[PDB]
């Protein structure tokens, strides 16, 4: 699991790769790990994939109850809060890294949070199991106040890194851009791996297996 | 140590177990018998711990017959199996757990004779015959040999025999006595001890 | 330890200490067997007892098993070293083998016990 | 470990317009094998399938439960249960559990009401959903699974070429496992008819 | 060794047209104590061949006398032999996992770096006796951090000048000072060439701390 | 696992699967478990792969020397003690084996019981491995001194089989050895999914 | 994690480095460890990450409520009573070393220092965390009774650079703020701001 | 304490045909989560009928090879013959248990051709069990791998099929199809898929990509 | 598990053993002996660990009759006893040490009928009536009771078959048949085995 | 346990406390770690009271044989690398942080480290034993490049001064000893003659 985030002059561009494991098998190839929050703030997912879902669906739904009450727009500092004193309370039993990222009224924030309850502000964060090189893309590429397009560029290369060097990341490269006017949300923005397609076809021919009892239920 | 075996035939259900309740290395008794009457068409074979065999087996027993005069009518086989699990799967996760592995034998006016085995883990399953226990190990071999779909209740009988025997010869711990009971369209019916 | 080689070849192409030791055994009182249809007798001349010695210590007539016996001739303090590791070889066998021991396998292994001092260092 | 007590095994596959599911019938304990026919494929809506594999009482605690809630809102709403919809009751009926899970992994396998629309899916011990456009394994001998289904699948399969591909797929994955076997289920779901076929497989 | 005392960190070597470069930085780490900030972790071993070792330093230093006779009982004879940059890779390939075998390894990880015959060498070896062959290598925590910017630019760019070569490594040095928690900012940069084996003295990459301010 | 061994009027009948796991997963259903020995003696291999064919090896390497030092053959109980005495010096080390040698002897027809342990025993009837309880049931149910040729195969070759339905460690294909006074021979192969079909019938 | 407060006649002056490890990989290299309570009352984290941020967010709550029930400024002793009493409650599931610094109008600078085991003492200076362990030398020899404003803020930056240097666990960037009647002034130096020390060589 | 074994991933495959021997490998090198290096080569040639496969430790698989390599050469100077593929696949079953006690964490496969001149593969486990057949896959994605050999290779669970002989264009295909597969879902398979044949005439050599992930 | 069990007399000692050699849960011998040769009139009967019993029993064997070769005469039952605890106590704290609870039995010319316990640390005892095993826990107050100092070889069997019927009764291990020895004046006697 | 060697133009400058404790109970306030090998060469030892005894004896013992066969004054690299081999050999046995620092005629003054580890390397100063780690952070302040032979008996002093107030290990009795080519001469700092440091109290 790779997963970043970046603040630019405009917004907020977060990565995620799409390799989700069972122990050392990959189990699926095409895997959403940016998550939706709401129609402002997403969050990028790592640890224990099934504490990263629910966590993340409690929130958005809070939110959600949170905005319609309120009759505005919510704030990233809300989300952040909400995720930080829920996972303090569980003492790090739900382990579930998560980097927030949206625009506000104020500007752009970035967070990222630690199943044990730990939140951290920065421009730009990285976590998940190839963290370690999604960061050092960070530590000699990154600008303060870039191009939405050079931004891009800079997260796409970090989960790339993490991709072909750690073994518990592949597959495919998502991106979330999000800033004040446009949310651009880029499912495959790069596919650098694929299949080389089975020249030797294995196709089963109509009858090569013994079947002992047939029953066929008709239906409406 | 503990022995259960079942055999079911056409319109029949044949069950046998040991008479031996041990203690560490002696019989304290040759006469003890493992079989719970549930209902008239339904019997109970309850092996496992020291205490949660009887607690268990007798919890079930009257909770059946709490149903009999609630309503008039028993419960059928495959109710009575599914009721027993429920409540050895609902504990198996709590601060008390019941360490039983039990088999449950039954007729039933409509769909006939039947045979339940279940783990003490809460596992049941639908079998033509089943056996618990260490000797089980060198039973079911046999009971895989010679059974038949139509057998017959003298066949089986024998066939019984030819399993105890087994016992006798291979089976390290002394198990002389066997109580063996017959269910049919009657009830159940006491048969004569195969003893050694 | 003792290194020095004792049983050397010779300018003719002998080895003196063999035999040397075959004229020991020369000179040592005559044993004699024979071999029968169902028993195997064997027999010791010049016993040259002083009449005032106890008979029952000087006999040359060895059992190293329950089936296996030996008579010997020359000296007789060699010879009960050799029978005592062969008694051991006969026990030796049994654990080894649950089979009885043999008369060829007995023989080989005095022969070969006696073979190895004719070719180790300080024996 | 805990899911290698009992053992077994559960294949889905996504054909055209047919969705195929197959299990192994094996009940056994450790080693000892207790049962031939057991049941690990239960139907949901007429053309909605679940196939649980891990602990056997936990493949029949979930099954028992999850019918439960699925009458409860086949009755609360005038609707058959949408797979999508089953697929989020199946999450939260584990995720309820997440200190102390069932020890089973579901696989859902069926066509999609009204929409006659295909789909498959397998969860995790605590409940954790992903879809797939291809085919979704769980039990022992996953990986097995994994190896026959990564070269015998193809993109649109009629019924009887979708039949065909996960009976080999389960059965060449099931020989080389000890903890599973003694026959293949399989229920091949379409819109107008359910063949169900019992496969000739090892007895050891 | 059973258990380290004073170990060093990450160890870099990338290969360029016509030599290989190895950089280290001058500090033995105990437990999280920065002891020693001037000590020297790369030798020339001879003047084709150079080593940088990971690890235990009292480990390195048993290592370091032991190749240093080697080469010296080698230049006595002076019959026009010489260790190539392989012999000493595969020499200690068999010292590390000899003593494995024994229950008593050296607690070291070393990357070998030579040129000989217009070819350039680098070479890796672990403590249990893992060896393998690399165009780029890293040690430790340069591995997770160094190796990704290194696999890259070598992916985009195969064969690289020694100036090129040289601005890849500070680079990755600066990244190693930001997050290796137990690195230190004094390195010394090796290069193999044609004339020898060259080892600059203390060297400092130069670091930015603007994210201090953009916060809030 | 499941190998098994039985004396009686006509000889020694040597019954075999082919099945070797390691753990859930199955690495081989062709593996010679029946260890040839030698043309007058064979062994049985459980438990341990290379523990069985190492040290069975080192008996057949030993029984050969004997062969020539002796110029006789080497008696069953010889060959069982010989390896029974290599073994016992590792003992309380990591080998583990379960192995039957059978073979035709001076005295009669031979069959000992050897364990890693260090267990020797002689008997009439044997059964060794995980699904060794199986194969006691029906061999023991149709067994007869007086039993012909014919009828010790289809005994022996469905205790295996037997076995190999309730056991999930055995499996792949019974192998039969008969032996004989001139020596051992090779009777059948017979796949547990061939027979299952011959049974049925 | 280095943390230090020195209180001065007008108020208090704290420092603090910007590491926070995990094991041996640095998560944050630029950490802000000086967390605001008030309007004059500042505290110094050090230990768990998790487990200091929520204490603080605490404090900040129950003090809050509190001076405007009050409706007076808060007092200094008012705020480190507060980590006290959750510091020494939850002791066994709480890994904290916070050193509560501010100013009131009623008595003034306070340097405040709450450990590990819960306890609270008012101190002219406190130090606190792992790399604090490696100036308890200097900072004992370098103190003089009755220093000045821009002493004191020349006092923590130095003490902190030697600690910085040593220590694995802290370094990164110094941290600096003042707290007077004035208000709150805070100032970062950089890496070429840093105060250097020679390093020894032959 | 300490750990003298390590993971390193890597698997071997092999497949026996009437004149011809297989001996395939990926090139990746891995330790944890980290990749090591993208080439590096299981296969390794002994003789000119003989090629071996290791997977497991490196550290020992580096070192055993060059026992074989030394012991090779002591057969070669005393006996005046080349070892055959019988004779190596029973010398490295001593070798293997000689550390009964201190085993090397090896999965070994010999591919080569015997005296008559069929193709031979022999599997071996980290104590020295040995035995010969078709086909064997051997390492992290030998539980992969296998299944697809039963089916295709030994024509199992199939009804009506003619079994056809093995020949070299079928048996190359089927090795690129099921490294291919096996790449998707192992993580330790990977990189570059490295093929060796051995045949009457020699032995060559193939490389084929995969995934770089 | 294994048993043993020795009675002596005035001009006798009657010793018996149990045929069954179990493993795990099945038994794999019905007719195993576990009594050694050592003499024309002494008995080893040895008991304990899978390896162990056979090798050490049989060393002494053939050390004891290394001793009648070398010498002529047979060694003492007091001789044999001190031999064989010799061998086990120097082994004890060695790197192999052997665990068997052996039973030594022997008639002398010029003392007589001799019974000597001896456990698996080597501790050697002489006593009148001894046994061995979980079965010698239901069997010696039957021989505290019945037991004479002057009892006959006829009533010993007895005794000896009153001590066996219990086994069938309250011990849980299955042991149905039983090897029985006399040793006396004219050596050793192989006696009717006793058979339930 | 805390010991110190600092290195001037003519010779070496070298200190030691004198608490050697068995828990928390002090066996000894008066032990002279201070250990002479040769005429002009002493170390300093901190660890295990059994092992740097038994090693110091043992290099005395090798070094004095070493120094008659060449004759010819020894080296201070010559002492250090005995004491190295001893060290690095044993290292899994022995508890020893030995600090070798003397004179010789060909090189002048030298100071060497051999840690836990069994590692060497020259120093200009050096400092070891559980004491040590709370004046890392004077020590590097204080250095002063080309210190003569008076300001380095007062730089020994007010380290040990330090380092014995704040460590419970460390306490007692400064141990001086100042070496070069005239010879040995040793000094005893005793209670009111300590370097005196003020206590901060409100």
């Amino acid at each position: 699991t790779t997963i970043a985030g970046v603040v630019y002059k405009d917004g907020i561009v977060l990565g995620a790769d799409t390799r989700a494991t069972e122990g050392m098998v990959v189990a699926d190839k095409n895997c959403s790990k940016i998550h939706f929050i709401s129609p402002n703030i997403y969050c990028c997912g790592a640890g224990t994939a099934a504490d990263t879902d629910m966590t993340t669906q409690l929130i958005s739904s809070n939110l959600e109850l949170h905005s319609l009450t309120t009759g505005r727009l919510p704030r990233v500092v809300t989300a952040n809060r909400m995720l930080k004193q829920m996972l303090f309370r569980y003492q790090g039993y739900i382990g579930a890294a998560l980097v927030l990222g949206g625009v506000d009224v104020t500007g752009p924030h970035l967070y990222s949070i630690y199943p044990h309850g730990s939140t951290d502000k920065l421009p730009y964060v990285t976590m998940g199991s190839g963290s370690l090189a999604a960061m050092a893309v960070f530590e000699d590429k990154f600008r303060p106040d870039m191009e939405e397009e050079e931004a891009k560029k800079l997260v796409s290369e970090a989960i790339a890194a993490g991709i072909f060097n750690d073994l518990g990341s592949g597959s495919n490269i998502d991106l979330c851009v999000i800033s004040k006017s446009k949310l651009d949300f880029l499912r495959p923005f790069s596919v650098p791996n694929k299949k080389g397609t089975r020249l030797g076809r294995y196709r089963c021919e109509k009858g090569t297996t013994a079947v002992l009892t047939e029953k066929v239920t008709p239906l409406e | 140590m503990e022995y259960l075996i079942g055999i079911q035939g056409p319109d029949y259900v044949l069950v046998a177990s040991d008479r031996v309740a041990a203690s560490n290395i002696v019989q304290m008794k040759d006469d003890h018998d493992k079989m719970f009457k549930m209902s008239e068409k339904i019997l109970l074979l309850c092996v496992g711990e020291a205490g949660d065999t009887v607690q268990f087996a007798e919890y079930i027993q009257k909770n059946v017959q709490l149903y009999k005069m609630r309503n008039g009518y028993e419960l059928s086989p495959t109710a009575a199996a599914n009721f027993t699990r429920r409540n050895l799967a609902d504990c198996l996760r709590s601060r008390t757990p019941y360490h039983v592995n039990l088999l449950l034998a039954g007729y039933d006016e409509h769909e006939g004779p039947a045979l339940y085995y279940m783990d003490y883990l809460a596992a049941l399953a639908k079998a033509p015959f089943a056996a618990h226990g260490y000797g089980a190990f060198l039973t079911l071999s046999i009971l895989d040999r010679y059974y038949t779909p139509t057998i017959s209740r003298e066949r089986a009988v024998e066939l019984l025999r030819k399993c105890l025997e087994e016992l006798q010869k291979r089976f390290i711990l002394n198990l002389p006595t066997f109580s063996v009971r017959v269910i049919d369209k009657d009830g159940i019916h006491n048969l004569e001890n195969i003893a050694f | 330890s003792y290194d020095r080689a004792i049983t050397v070849f010779s300018p003719d192409g002998h080895l003196f200490q063999v035999e040397y030791a075959q004229e020991a055994v020369k000179k040592g009182s005559t044993a004699v067997g024979v071999r029968g249809k169902d028993i195997v007798v064997l027999g010791v001349e010049k016993k040259s007892v002083a009449k005032l010695q106890d008979e029952r210590t000087v006999r040359k007539i060895c059992a190293l098993d329950d089936n296996v016996c030996m008579a010997f001739a020359g000296l007789t303090a060699d010879a009960r070293i050799v029978i005592n590791r062969a008694r051991v070889e006969c026990q030796s066998h049994r654990l080894t083998v649950e089979d009885p021991v043999t008369v060829e396998y007995i023989t080989r292994y005095i022969a070969s016990l006696k073979q190895r001092y004719t070719q180790s260092n300080g024996r | 470990s805990i899911m290698s007590y009992n053992g077994g095994a559960v294949m889905a596959m996504k054909g055209k317009n047919c969705v195929a599911i197959a299990a192994d019938r094996r009940f056994g304990i450790q080693a000892q094998m207790v049962t031939t026919d057991f049941q690990k494929i239960f139907p949901m809506g007429d053309r909605l399938y679940i196939g649980l594999a891990g602990l056997a009482t936990d493949v029949q605690t979930v099954a028992q439960r999850l019918k439960f809630r699925l009458n409860l809102y086949e009755l609360k709403e005038g609707r058959q249960i949408k797979p999508y919809t089953l697929m989020s009751m199946v999450a939260n009926l584990l995720y309820e559990k997440r200190f102390g899970p069932y020890y089973t992994e579901p696989v859902i396998a069926g066509l999609d009401p009204k929409t006659f629309k295909p789909f498959i899916c397998s969860l995790d011990l605590i409940g954790c959903p992903m879809v797939t456009d291809d085919f979704v394994v769980s039990g022992t001998c996953s990986e097995q699974m994994y190896g026959m289904c990564e070269s015998l699948w193809e993109p649109n399969m009629d019924p009887e070429h979708l039949f065909e591909t996960i009976s080999q797929a389960m059965l060449n994955a099931v020989d080389r496992d000890a903890v599973s076997g003694m026959g293949v289920i399989v229920h091949v779901i379409e819109k107008d008819k359910i063949t169900t076929r019992t496969l000739k497989a090892r007895m050891d | 060794t059973q258990n380290p005392m004073v170990t060093g960190t990450s160890v870099l070597g990338v290969k360029f047209d016509g030599g290989v470069v190895i950089a280290a930085d001058m500090l033995g780490s105990y437990g999280s104590l920065a002891r020693f900030r001037n000590i020297s972790r790369i030798m020339r071993v001879n003047d084709s061949t150079m080593l940088g070792a990971s690890g235990d330093y009292a480990d390195f230093q048993y290592l370091k006398q032991v190749l240093g006779q080697m080469v010296i009982d080698e230049e006595l004879l002076g019959d026009g032999h010489s260790y190539s940059p392989r012999a000493i890779h595969s020499w200690l390939t068999r010292a590390m996992y000899s003593r494995r075998s024994k229950m008593n390894p050296l607690w070291n990880t070393m990357v070998i770096g030579g040129y000989a015959d217009g070819e350039s060498f680098l070479g890796y070896v672990d403590m249990l006796g893992v060896a393998y062959e690399a165009p780029s290598l890293a040690t430790g925590y340069g591995a997770y951090l160094a190796q990704p910017l290194l696999r890259e630019v070598l992916e985009k760019q195969p064969v690289l000048s020694q100036t090129e070569a040289r601005e890849l490594v500070e680079r990755c040095m600066r990244v190693l000072y930001y997050r290796d928690a137990r690195s230190y900012n004094r390195f010394q940069i090796a290069t193999v060439t044609e004339k020898g084996v060259e080892i600059e003295g203390p060297l400092s990459a130069q670091t930015n701390w603007d994210i201090a301010h953009m916060i809030s | 696992t499941t190998t098994l061994a039985f004396k009686f009027l006509h000889g020694v009948i040597v019954a075999a699967d082919s099945r070797a796991t390691a753990g859930a997963y199955i690495a081989s259903q062709t593996v010679k478990k029946v260890i040839e020995i030698n043309p007058y003696l064979l062994g049985t291999m459980a438990g341990g792969a290379a523990d069985c064919s190492f040290w069975e090896r080192l008996l057949a390497r030993q029984c050969r020397i004997y062969e020539l030092r002796n110029k006789e053959r080497i008696s069953v109980a010889a060959a069982s003690k010989l390896l029974a005495n290599m073994v016992y010096q590792y003992k309380g080390m990591g080998l583990s084996m379960g192995t039957m040698i059978c073979g035709w002897d001076k005295r009669g027809p031979g069959l000992y019981y050897v364990d890693s342990e260090g267990n020797r025993i002689s008997g009439t009837a044997f059964s060794v491995g995980s699904g060794s309880v199986y194969a006691y049931g029906v061999m023991d149910r149709g067994y007869s001194y007086d039993l012909k040729v014919e009828e010790a195969y289809d005994l022996a070759r469905r205790a295996i089989y037997q076995a190999t339905y309730r056991d999930a460690y055995s499996g792949g294909a019974v192998n039969l050895y008969h032996v004989r006074e001139d020596g051992w021979i090779r009777v059948s192969s017979d796949n547990v999914a061939d027979l299952h079909d011959k049974y049925s019938s | 994690t280095t943390i230090m407060a020195v209180q001065f006649n007008g108020g208090v002056v704290l420092g603090a480095d910007s590491r926070t490890t995990t094991g041996s990989y640095i998560a944050n290299r630029v950490t802000d460890k000086l967390t605001p309570i008030h309007d004059h009352i500042f505290c110094c984290r050090s230990g768990s990450a998790a487990d200091t941020q929520a204490v603080a967010d605490a404090v900040t709550y129950q003090l809050g409520f509190h001076s405007i029930e009050l409706n007076e400024p808060p007092l200094v002793h008012t705020a480190a009573s507060l980590f006290k009493e959750m510091c020494y409650r939850y002791r066994e599931d709480l890994m904290a070393g916070i050193i509560i610094a501010g100013w009131d109008p009623q008595e003034g600078g306070q340097v405040y220092s709450v450990p590990m085991g819960g306890m609270m003492v008012r101190q002219s200076f406190a130090i606190g965390g792992s790399g604090s362990s490696y100036i308890y030398g200097y900072v004992d020899a370098t103190y003089r009774e009755g220093m000045t404003k821009d002493e004191c803020l020349q006092f923590t930056a130095n003490a902190l650079a030697l600690a910085m240097e040593r220590d694995g666990s802290s370094g990164g960037v110094i941290r600096l703020a003042a707290i007077q009647e004035s208000g709150v002034e805070r100032q970062v130096l950089l890496g070429d701001q840093i105060p250097k020390f020679t390093i020894a060589t032959l | 304490r300490f750990s003298p074994y390590a993971f390193n991933g890597g698997t071997v495959l092999a497949i026996a045909g009437e004149d011809f021997s297989i001996v395939a490998s990926d090139t990746r090198l891995s330790e944890g989560f980290s990749i090591h290096t993208r080439d590096s080569p299981k296969c390794y040639k002994l003789t000119d009928k003989t090629v071996i496969g290791c997977s497991g430790f490196h550290g020992d698989c580096l070192t055993l090879t060059k026992i074989i390599e030394a012991r090779l050469k002591m057969y070669k100077h005393s006996n005046n013959k080349a070892m055959t593929t019988g004779a190596i696949a029973a010398m490295l079953s001593t070798i293997l248990y000689s550390r009964r006690f201190f085993p090397y964490y090896v999965y070994n496969i010999i591919g080569g051709l015997d005296e008559e001149g069929k193709g031979a593969v022999y599997s071996f486990d980290p104590v020295g069990s040995y035995q010969r057949d078709s086909f064997k896959a051997g390492g992290s994605a030998s539980a992969m791998l296998q299944p697809l050999l039963d089916n295709q290779v030994g024509f199992k669970n199939m009804q009506n099929v003619e079994h056809v002989p093995l020949t070299l264009d079928r048996a190359m295909r089927l090795v690129k199809d099921v490294f291919i597969s096996a790449a998707e879902r192992d993580v330790y398979t990977g990189d570059a898929l490295r093929i060796c044949i051995v045949t009457k005439e020699g032995i060559r050599e193939e490389t084929v990509p995969l995934r770089k992930d």
